[PDB]
């Protein structure tokens, strides 16, 4: 990395529905997150 | 009378255990532990370029 | 043909934060995976660093 260059961060947006798994027939409307 | 059937040797091959960061093609990617991706179907990697 | 193969691409967007060096310590920017048949005839007549 040369001086400057604005080193940035790589963000991982990841939809985690837990408790979907586990127990419960979790049911959602959709248009929900 | 003396007769004997003999076992003259036993040979085994050692299965080579190789890890993935030896290879030259680890230059080609970034390996990171991400547990819970079983849980999540959706994926997005966003970098502001 | 190699230098075209070797350079037709765009460098990625990443800074691994640990880079493959060459033991003098120049960084490795590429991979170049081949078949051993081609690799052979390639290494003897062409590339040996």
């Amino acid at each position: 990395v040369p001086t400057g260059s604005i080193l940035s961060t790589i963000e991982v947006a990841s939809h985690r529905r837990l408790f979907d798994f586990f127990a419960r027939v979790r049911s959602d409307e959709n248009s929900l997150y | 009378d003396v007769e004997f059937d003999a076992l003259l040797g036993s040979y085994c091959n050692t299965l080579s255990l190789v890890r993935f960061l030896e290879l030259g093609l680890s230059v080609a990617c970034v390996c990171t532990k991400f547990p819970e991706l079983a849980y999540m179907n959706e994926g997005r990697v966003q970098f502001e370029v | 043909w190699l230098v075209d193969l070797t350079t037709a691409t765009q460098p990625s967007v990443a800074v691994p934060r640990l880079t493959h060096a060459d033991t003098r310590g120049r960084p490795v920017d590429g991979v170049l995976v081949t078949t051993a048949a081609i690799k052979q005839r390639l290494l003897q007549s062409f590339l040996k660093v």
